[PDB]
This record gives C-alpha cells, structure tokens and sequence, in this order.
C-alpha cells in the first residue's frame, strides 16, 4: 500500500509471489521476467474509514483567497494573531465540524480540537 | 454452546404450546393444564439428561362429543408429529404418510425445522380423503391469534352456512374471500368452500359480525 | 411600542448568542450527537429549534402587547381572518426561511451568497430573517423569502395535479357501491362488501359527538353515581326525591330490579373498557340524549323541588321498552335478529348511561308525561337517523 | 455558471447552416445533371433561394 | 416490551440487541494481509506474546483487523464472541487467534490452511455474514412514550413506557425475539402484516395508516367512509390497489 | 446562483413555474470571442505546453483551461492571474471574458464562448492614502458622468468628450462578473460596508429603533461592491 511496485526494466508493475524454496516474498514483472528481493511484510491493505488529519491540499498562497474567513487565534509556533480557518474538505454526512486553522506566516497548520 | 441449546429448548417449548393452543382452538380435546406446561416440566419430560431436544412429542387428539362431534359429525382424530431431522427427506415423509394411513387418521399435522422438500410437497396432497398439513417451527414459535389486531374467527358448519345463505339471499361467489394460504386459514385448517365468522369491535357499534368464504 | 420592540430585540439577541455558543461547542468536537443522528443533523435540529422558539416567543410578546382596540387583534379574536403567526410575522419577526424543511443550502462552494464568507453557519447567513414586514427586509432575506415562495408555488402546482389524479382514480374505483333495501352494502356485481353500512346502519349527517359517562370516572365515583340500594345503609335514595318516598323500603322486586340494573351497568362498563383501550369517552353517536332531556325540562317547567311522580319499576320498564323498540333491520329470523341486537350495542350503552335511575331521580327530574315524551322523542330521532336505501 | 442562453444568434446560425447545406446539395445535384450538355448558374439558385426564404419564414 | 418490565431501563438496554451489527465493517478500521511463511512465528512483535501464550498446519498468508474502541461502546465488547462467530460461520481450517481485550488496541487475526483466493474469502467474511441481531434492520431508536392505563382505583392515568422504533421491517422473526411483547407489535407497512398475521389484521393496519394520513393535518373524516374504502380494497384475500392492475381487473361489466 | 442574473419574483403560475425566467436589470449575455489571442498571451507570459509535461517532478502545477480545453500548466498561477486581470481591466482583453482561478483545485479556467450571463460590479482596491480598501470610482468620475448626462440635452462642445459607461469599463472602475467567477470573489452589498476595520464598533452609539437592522462588515478582504 506504500507504493505500487514498478519494474525497473521496462515500465510494467510487479505482482507478488512466494519464494517457498527460500520461503520468501518476491515481486515478479512476469512480462520480462524480472525478480528482485522484494522485502516487505505488507502485501495489501484496505482502509474502511477516512481519518481527520488529512486537512486539505494546503496549496501555497492560501491567504490570497478572500473568501476564507480570518480569525485571531494564536499560532502555536510563531504566536501570530492572524490566520485563516476552514472546515474539513472530506465530503460526507459523518464528518465532524472541527475547524482547521492555517497560519499565513510560518506556514503552520493547527486544529481547534480541544477535546 | 449451552446458550444455543437453551434458546432452542425455549423455542421448542413455545412452539409446542402454540401447537396445543391451535389443536384446542380447532375443536379437539386439549385440557387447559397441558397448555401452560412449565418450561422446567417440559425439559424434565421431553428432554433427556444429556440436554439435546428429543422430538418425541407425539400426541393423538380426539374430537369431544360435547360440542365438536355435535356440530361436525365428521371429525375423527388428529396426529401431530414433530420431526427430528433438520431437513426432511422424501423417504421420511413416505414413512410418515404410511404411518398416517395405517391407523386411518382423518388428518395429520407435520412440523419441519428449516425447509420443506418440493418432492415431498408434490405427494403432500395425495392419499385422499386424509389431509396433510405442513407447518414451520419458526412460524409456530409465537401465536398470531393472541395478537390484538387479529379478531376472533369462528368456523361455520354446513347447516349454518346454508341458513346464512338463505337468510341473506346470496350465492357462494357473493361473499368476501379469504385465501387458503392465509395464516389464519392455516391455523384453523380451513378447506375450500368453508365459511368462517369474524367478530370485531368497531367505534360505531359495540360488536360487528362478518363472514368470509375460503376461496 | 418601544419597550416591546426592545424586548423582542433582546430575545433575538439571546437566541443568537445561544446559537453562537452551540456552534462554538460543536466546532470543538465537544458536542454529543443524538442516537441515530450524525454530528450535523443534531446541530441543525438544535439551531432550527432555537430559532423557532425565539420567533414564537417574540410573536407571543407582540400579541400580548397589542391592545383590545387593535383591528388585527379584533379580526383574529373573531376568527374571520388572520392568525397569531400572521401577527407575529407582521409586527415582531419573520420566521426563518427553509427549503423542504432544511435551511438554505450552500449554492456556492461552502457559501450561500457571494456576499458571505466560506464555512459560515451563522443564522443570518443560512436564511434566518430578523426584521419584520413593517421594518423591511435586507436583500439576503428578501432572496431567501423569494426562494421559499417559489418552493410553495411549485408544491401547490404539483400537489393539485397529483390530488386530481388520485381523486379521479378513487371516484372511478367506488362508483358502483350502493346500499340496498336489506341494509347491505353491495357493488354492481352484487357482491357483499359490508353487511350493514358503517357497521351500524346510521346516516353520517345524523350523528353527533357525545361522551359516555360509564367508561370514564373512578370505581367509587361510578358506584356513588349509579348504585342505588333500598334495604341497606349508604347510597340510599332520598325520600323527598319522589312522591313514593319513605314507602319503597322493604320491597324485594324493586331491590332485585336495582341490583340487576347495576349488574348490567357494570358489565357495560367492562365491555366499553375492553373495546376502548385508550379510555376515550367522546365518540360520535346518532341521537343526542342531553339535548332531548334539556328540551323536555325547558318545555315542561320542572319545579326541581317537588317530589317526582315517576316510579323505579315504571322507569325500568320504559327503558327496556325503548331499548326493544329500536329497529334497524326489521327481520324475523335468528340471524337478522342477532345482527339487529348487536348493531345497537353502543347506543344501548349510551342510553343506559344517560337514563339511570339515580340520574333520573337526582339530576334530570321529570314527571311521567315528560319521561314518556323523552322516550318517544328518542325513538323518533333514532328511527329518523337510519340510513336510506339507495344512497351512493 | 454551467448553463448557456441561446439568443437570436446560434439559432439563426443553425437554421442558415441547414438551409445553406440544402442550397449546396441542390446546386450539386443540378451540376451533376448538367455535365452531359452544358452549364449555367441561375436556374437551381433561384429555386433553392425560394426554398431558403420559405424555410426561414 | 413486556408489561412487567415497562419502565425498566436495564431491560430496555438489554433489548435492542436485535439490531443487525454488520461484520467487521462498522467496527473495524483497517485490514491487513501481512505475509508470514512461518505458521507459528510472526515478523512483527505486537502479538508475539499472545502467540507464545496460546501455544496441513501451515498458513503462509495471514489476516489482521485493526478494529476500534467502539466495540466496547454501544454493543458489547465481547472480543472472544466476534472470533467465535467468525469460526462458526467458517469452520474448516480457518484458524484464528483472539486478543486479550486489554492490550490497548484490539487485534483479530485470521489464518487459512489448505492470493486471489484470499480476496474471495475476505469478501465473504466482510460483505455477506452477520454476527447478532435481525436482518434487514439498520437503525433502532429507543424513546419514551406515554400510555393510558387504568389505575387499581379504577381511573385512567398516564404511565410512561419505553418504545423502540426500527428503520427496517423484518416482523417475521422480530416478533419471535424473547423479552418483547408479541401481542402489541405494529408496523406501518401493512404489506408484511398479512403474510404473518392475516387479512383482517392487514385491513385493520391499512385503516390505521389511512386514518393517520388523513388526521396528520388536523382534518376529521367520518369512520364509515374509511371503513368502506378499506373493506372495498380488501374484499378479496389480498390488497386490491386502486390502479389499472387492481380493481380494473375484476369480473365487472366490460363497459364500466 | 441566480442572484443578480434573473428576477427572483417574476415567474408564471402553472406548469411553467420555474422553467420560464426573466432576465434581471443590468444583466447582459456574452456574444463570443475567439480564444487564440488568449492562448498567445498565455504562451508569451510563460506557460509550459501539455506535450512536454510530466506529472511527477512538477507537483505544484496549476492546470490551465481555455473554453474547457486543457492547454498546459503554470508554475505561478498568482502572477499570471494578476497579469490577465490587469490586461482585461485595461481593455486589451474583451471585458466579457471570464477568468476564474481555483487555488485549492489547482485549476485556472478561462471562458470566451457565448451564452454566458454577466452583470457589472464595482471594483474595490486597497488605497495606501486612506490605509484601507476603498471604491475605485470617485466623485470626480461621478461629476463627469453627470456633466455628460446633462450635456447631451444641450449643445455642449464635448466638455469631457462623452465620458460614458465605455470610459468606465476601459479605465478599470467597473468590470463584468459572470456566475462562474462569482465563486472566487467577495462582494459588499453597499459602499457603506467599505469602512475602516473598526467602523465605529465596540463603542456605545444611538440608532433609530424603527430602522431596519443590518449586520454588515464581518469582512476585510472585499474585492467587489454591488452597484445597487
Ligand atoms: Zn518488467
Ligand atoms: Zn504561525
């Protein structure tokens, strides 16, 4: 799940296989017959829910947008009195209403989760 | 493990109580004592020391001569036999049919556990004039007659039906109809052409009587 | 006046402060969601409840402030036109504009209008109107009101068509149902749908809402109001009530009649309790006994002090004759007789409740002629209230 | 912001496009018919002009 | 609920165990397919202690569910019960290892002894399987309602009682659940009532629904009209919808 | 999104309710413009073509869309947006050309087709003389407009050379905003909202009790103002 394995030779991807002979896990391109050591204890992973720490893309020049409201919360890092905040950008009916404050200076993200 | 056995025992006891109540309501002779049989007594009698539910609960009900025989001089004896097999087979139902025929029982009630075989259902309507009725334990766990939304159903004899038709001047088709597969019809064992009487309570009159024909 | 507007403004400000506190609590994830609802649905429900309560309180204050000489108040009190909500919206505050039951949705990206800021959940930005019609509306609440009116117009336009289609189908599906001369409801094919119209055979236009005293009340009150005993202490009949006082004591026929009447009354009470689980006593019934007895009392000039000329035996026999004289089916066989007997059970219960011996000799005191007139009027009204065969 | 309004612009453009295509088809059919004998321009043009005027009206 | 345990809050809390708790979907957070050629040992040390204390017998592929602390809340924690239900729904060689329900996070591991087939068994264990409750039921809401019951003195009084509202409709087996009152159960869907109660009960439920619809706004309609409508629509053994396929498919006159 | 484009009250009753809409006052519809000059301007100012573009090694790139067609990416959307706005306000680009930038989505869409509905709006720019944002239109421009309006009745000798609405558009005081571009701007209802940050707040003041209450302000980054 960390990264889909791609063959160094050619450009295809490496499905996974078992080296029981050496009782090991080896990823195989099975097109050009390229096999490496393939050292990883994870094969597949599925995530049922979505976390809250994803915030947003937080692209630079976020302060250039005038539609984002401004607040006066103190930044934990630089102790500034100016910042912008927005709700979580995950679009579902179960997401909470926690605000993600973004510091225009020092490029810091701090949430309002006082739980 | 033990909780599943206890739940199955309780469900079997409730089904047995419902079967006894249905037999009593159909017009046969069942004392009120055996109807409210305690769970402890049921476990002591119909269950062995190991704890597995033994389906030895076979009873033969006879029609009382006080009212049942007088109203319907054609009712004989009833044979209700529970089955130990989880899913019944064609051969087992053949032995059941032979057992019913040997002592010429007028009607017999068979209760399965999970599902019924279509092959056995094909031969279900055989061996006339004896009628074979099939029931499910899950459907018989609770009694639907005791529900507050289900009014009282009273069967009508041939003379009563003829008198009603003559008095109201109606044909057989000019009556409300109830399906033969209706749960109340199965509970009462209604046959084709049988007229049932329904007594309900209304907000305009104290009592109201309605008649339906099993068609 | 000034103080009333100040109080309304204070109430609105308090509601806005409460909404702001709720929003602040929710934004910190300290809010607890009601079971079966998400963290947003409960918050929205709380917000709309607070806003509606504030609007109702402001409207009630404005209505209270209005004097008795107010023309709108006079129109509302008379009931000719207007209501409390109209006065509230015209004088104190216009209610929050809503779409399909919810607040104004975010038409833009997390915004309702371009003039607001992103992720704004304040009541003003979500479609809550603070001003009244007299004061005037800002452009935002004007737009919200326009959206609400558009929704209303669309709802009316769709509803009229759907209701027309439903009405046409219902009329076409029940156009052949008639009541025949045998008091049975049948279709064109002759199939019987109802063995008696309305399960009682009574015309709808000849039914009035009446209360049954037997079902209601406590056991002690019921016994005090109904039980009458002669050869015993307590619940005794006052001799001055009737001219035959101080002489009916020691009689056996009167005592057995009284106790059998009490047994019938208690059986009727049990039957009514079984029929009506909720205990409701006000039910529509054909003939209004109370109006008849009041008319008889007014037209006969009862002295309410002189002893009555009625007798217990005469009253009981008259009640039984009246009960037997109510015919709805008029049949001779057993089935029709049983149907007629059990199709007037509720009316018999009401008649027994309203014509008890204690009630007649204590509250509604009538003479022999007045009692006969009451019985004849009851019988005539019941006979005239029966449904007419041939009705659609 | 994702919807467009059609004034008396592209509607007349579509009408004129269809009618001009009919014009071209008619003139091409006449040219194909006349390759055997001779050529001239103002016989199919007039009839197809009546067609385009009638269609627009 | 039962008349005896009407105001019993503990009985009400025990009730609502009939809600369908989906398998490893509303309780778990993540799923792992950690590969381990060693049937006994494991690469990570998180569960080495539980493996040590716990101890065709080799499972090269291993499952792992992260679960969540919400298992203790709402429904019972029952760390062993979930794995026991998985075992009794799988059996065969689906050897699983339980957690100790005290080492902070709750981890349940599944192993199969004989990767494409692994996905199929994971899908079966995740999509179509139930632990406890009644199927076709999603949300159950508990609320308190006031019911009028006569007092021992003979007077009607308002007695509060607990009432459960269920989003789903599975009355066929809901009525058989112990601890509830089967003679007072009601469903706004009259379609399912007749198949379990009868035609008359279905007619009564249909009349109740019609009355509720009519009286919602506040208007009053005489009982005779609604009674006639419900009797006409249920003259036969089942519902006769007022449509083309309903009343218009009878033995009446062709012209009509 | 119908604010300022269609009448919220004018609609027929019946089956056509909501389907027939009447254009509001001060509402216009674009006629169309070829996008080739826009493409040339984008290429001249620095804009990598889509052909020689790799998603990796260029994570922070804003896609550029012209009439719904992807043409390439830009490494600094803010500078290009400012240049395009300056060109449009100077009259070099057609005033009816929509230009909307999505900072979060990393997209820059430019529309030059026909059928779009737009309305004029005031332009608010920060002024260092007053220390706060103020309307670009001034009393001098207002006086010139009134002089033009009065002159045409008489035989005026081109006192201000017919200072008309086109002059306002070309000077940069009023610009056209469509529905799509309305999602990236902040609009003040009235010029009274463009007061200093304090705006006489946190101080007790007396106002007319019968006057309609208004919240107003609650912002300091206004980019446009409603004409009326
Ligand atoms: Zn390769
Ligand atoms: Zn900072």
């Amino acid at each position: 799940m960390t990264t889909f394995r791609f063959c160094r030779d050619c450009n295809n991807m490496l499905y996974p296989r078992e080296d029981k002979e050496n009782n090991r896990l080896l990823f195989e391109c099975r097109t050009c017959s390229y096999v490496e050591e393939a050292g990883s204890p994870l094969v597949y992973r599925h995530e049922l829910i979505t976390n809250i720490g994803e915030t947003a893309g937080v692209v630079q020049d976020i302060g250039s947008d005038p539609t984002l409201p401004r607040s006066d919360r103190e930044c934990p890092k630089c102790h500034s009195r100016e910042n912008v905040f927005f709700q979580s950008q995950q679009r579902r009916k179960d997401t909470s209403m926690v605000l993600f404050f973004v510091c225009l200076s020092c490029s810091h993200i701090f949430t309002s989760d006082q739980k | 493990m033990d909780q599943e056995n206890e739940r199955n025992i309780s469900r079997l006891w409730r089904a047995f109580r419902t079967v006894k109540e249905m037999v009593k309501d159909r017009g046969y002779f069942i004392t009120q004592e055996e109807v409210e049989l305690p769970l402890e007594d049921f476990k002591a009698k119909y269950c062995d020391s190991m704890g597995r539910p033994q389906r030895k609960m076979m009873s033969f009900q006879a029609n009382p001569t006080e009212e049942s025989i007088s109203k319907f001089p054609d009712m004989g004896s009833l044979w209700v036999e529970f089955c130990d097999e989880p899913s019944v087979g064609v051969k087992t139902m053949k032995t059941f049919v032979i057992h019913i025929q040997e002592k010429n029982f007028q009607t017999g009630i068979f209760v399965y556990q999970n599902n019924i075989t279509p092959s056995a259902m094909k031969l279900v309507p055989s061996i006339p004039p004896a009628t074979i009725e099939t029931f499910n334990e899950a459907a018989l766990v609770v009694n639907i007659t005791h529900h507050e939304l289900v009014p009282k159903h009273i069967r009508l004899s041939s003379d009563e039906k003829r008198e009603l038709l003559k008095r109201y001047r109606l044909k057989e088709s000019q009556l409300p109809r109830i399906q033969r597969a209706d749960p109340v019809a199965l509970y009462l064992g209604l046959k084709r052409g049988e007229v049932v009487k329904i007594i309900r309570k209304s907000e305009t009159s104290g009592r109201y009587a309605s008649y339906r024909i099993c068609m | 006046d000034g103080p009333t507007m100040r109080e309304i403004t204070e109430t609105i400000a308090e509601a806005k402060k409460k909404v702001l506190d709720v929003t602040k609590e929710a934004q910190a994830n300290l809010l607890t969601a009601k079971h079966g609802m998400t963290l947003r649905e409960s918050f929205e429900d709380n917000v709309v409840r607070f806003l509606n309560e504030a609007r109702d309180k402001a409207g009630r204050l404005a209505e209270v402030n209005l004097k008795d000489l107010n023309n709108v108040k006079q129109m509302v009190m008379a009931g000719s036109k207007g209501s409390f909500i109209n006065i509230a919206q015209m004088s104190a505050c216009v209610g929050q504009q809503s779409v399909e039951g919810k607040r104004i949705a975010f038409g833009f990206v997390d915004r309702t209008l371009p003039h607001f800021s992103k992720d704004d959940y304040s009541p003003e930005s979500k479609g809550f109107v603070e001003n009244s019609y007299l004061r005037g509306l800002t452009p935002q609440e004007f737009f919200f009101h326009a959206m609400g009116g558009r929704e209303g117009l669309i709802d009316t336009a769709v509803k009229t068509a759907e209701t027309g289609y439903i009405q046409r189908r219902l009329v076409k599906a029940l156009e052949d149902i008639m009541v025949h001369y045998d008091n049975t409801t049948r279709n064109s094919l002759g199939n019987v749908i109802q063995f008696i119209y309305g399960e009682d055979g009574m015309d709808a236009a000849h039914i009035e809402k009446q209360s049954l005293d037997t079902i209601g009340g406590s056991d002690a009150a019921f016994e005090k109001r109904y039980r009458v005993d002669l050869l015993n202490t307590d619940h005794t009949l006052d001799p001055s009530l009737l001219e035959s006082g101080s002489e009916i004591l020691g009689d056996l026929k009167l005592q057995v009649l009284l106790d059998e009447e009490y047994k019938q009354l208690v059986k009727d009470r049990k039957f009514l309790r079984e029929v009506f689980v909720d205990g409701e006593a006000n039910w529509p019934l054909p003939v209004n006994i109370r109006r008849i007895i009041q008319n008889a009392q007014q037209t006969f000039h009862i002295d309410h002090t002189k002893p009555s000329d009625l007798t217990i035996k005469d009253i009981v026999l008259g009640v039984k004759d009246l009960q037997e004289n109510l015919l709805v089916l008029r049949g001779k066989n057993e089935i029709i007789q049983n149907a007629q007997r059990d199709a007037v059970t509720l009316f018999c219960c009401l008649l027994r409740s309203r014509l008890a011996t204690r009630r007649v000799l204590q509250e509604y005191r009538l003479t022999k002629q007045a009692f006969d007139w009451v019985l004849s009027n009851i019988e005539a009204q019941f006979l005239r209230s029966v449904v007419h065969p041939g009705e659609m | 912001g994702k919807k467009r309004l059609d004034l008396a612009g592209p509607l007349l453009a579509q009408l004129f496009k269809t009618l001009f295509k009919k014009l071209t088809k008619d003139i091409f059919r006449y040219m194909q018919r006349t390759v055997e004998e001779a050529h001239d321009f103002n016989m199919k043009l007039a009839i197809n002009a009546k067609t385009i005027t009638s269609g627009l009206k | 609920l039962e008349p005896g345990h009407a105001a019993d809050q503990e009985q009400a809390k025990l009730i609502r165990s009939a809600i369908e708790h989906t398998t490893l979907k509303s309780v778990t957070i993540a799923s792992e397919i950690y590969y381990d050629p060693d049937p006994r040992s494991t690469v990570i040390p998180e569960d080495e202690e539980i493996i040590q204390l716990h101890f065709d017998q080799q499972s090269p592929w291993l499952l792992r569910l992260e679960l969540d602390r919400a298992a203790m809340n709402d429904k019972d924690l029952t760390m062993g019960q979930v794995g026991e239900r998985i075992k009794q729904t799988f059996k065969n060689d689906l050897f699983v290892i339980w957690s100790e329900d005290n080492d902070e996070k709750l981890i349940i591991r599944c192993r199969v002894v004989r990767d494409h087939m692994l996905k199929k068994i994971e899908n079966t264990m995740l999509e179509n399987i139930t632990l406890r409750g009644v199927e076709n039921i999603e949300r159950v809401v508990m609320m308190k309602y006031d019911r009028k019951v006569p007092s021992p003195t003979g007077e009607y009084v308002k007695e509060p009682e607990w009432v459960l509202e269920t989003d789903g409709v599975n009355l066929s087996e809901v009525m058989t659940v112990p601890g509830i009152d089967p003679t007072r159960i009601y469903t706004n869907s009259f379609i399912d009532i007749m198949e379990v109660l009868g035609i008359e009960a279905g007619r009564a439920a249909l009349y109740k629904e019609v009355y509720n619809v009519i009286a919602s706004d506040g208007s009053y309609v005489n009982y005779r009209h609604m009674a006639l409508l419900v009797d006409v629509m249920t003259t036969q053994g089942g519902l006769t919808s007022v449509t083309r396929h309903g009343f218009n498919r009878s033995n009446t006159g062709a012209l009509m | 999104t119908h604010w300022g484009l269609v009448c919220p009250a004018e609609t027929p009753e019946g089956q056509a309710c909501g389907l027939v809409k009447n254009l509001s006052l001060m509402s216009c519809i674009s006629v169309g413009t070829d996008p080739m000059p826009i493409i040339t301007f984008l290429s001249e100012w620095g804009m990598e073509p889509l052909e020689d573009y790799v998603p990796h090694q260029s994570p922070d790139a804003t896609r550029v869309f012209v009439n719904g067609v992807w043409h390439g990416v830009h490494r600094n959307p803010a500078r290009l947006m400012e240049t395009l706005r300056t060109l449009r306000r100077k009259g070099d680009i057609n005033p009816e050309v929509s230009m909307i930038r999505d900072i979060r989505e990393k997209e820059l869409k430019i529309f030059t087709d026909a059928g779009r509905v737009y309305r004029p709006l005031f332009i608010v720019e920060d002024d260092e003389s007053l220390g706060h944002k103020e309307l670009k239109v001034r009393k001098g421009h207002i006086a010139k407009l009134m002089a033009t309006e009065y002159q045409d009745i008489e035989g005026g000798f081109e006192d201000v050379e017919e200072y008309t609405w086109s002059s306002l558009l070309n000077e940069g005081l009023v610009e056209y905003i469509d529905a799509e571009e309305e999602e990236s701007i902040l609009i003040a209802m009235q010029p009274e909202d463009l007061e200093p940050a304090e705006a006489n707040e946190e101080n007790d003041l007396d106002v007319d009790p019968a006057k309609r209450i208004r919240v107003s302000h609650h912002a300091t980054t206004f980019t446009h103002c409603e004409i009326h």
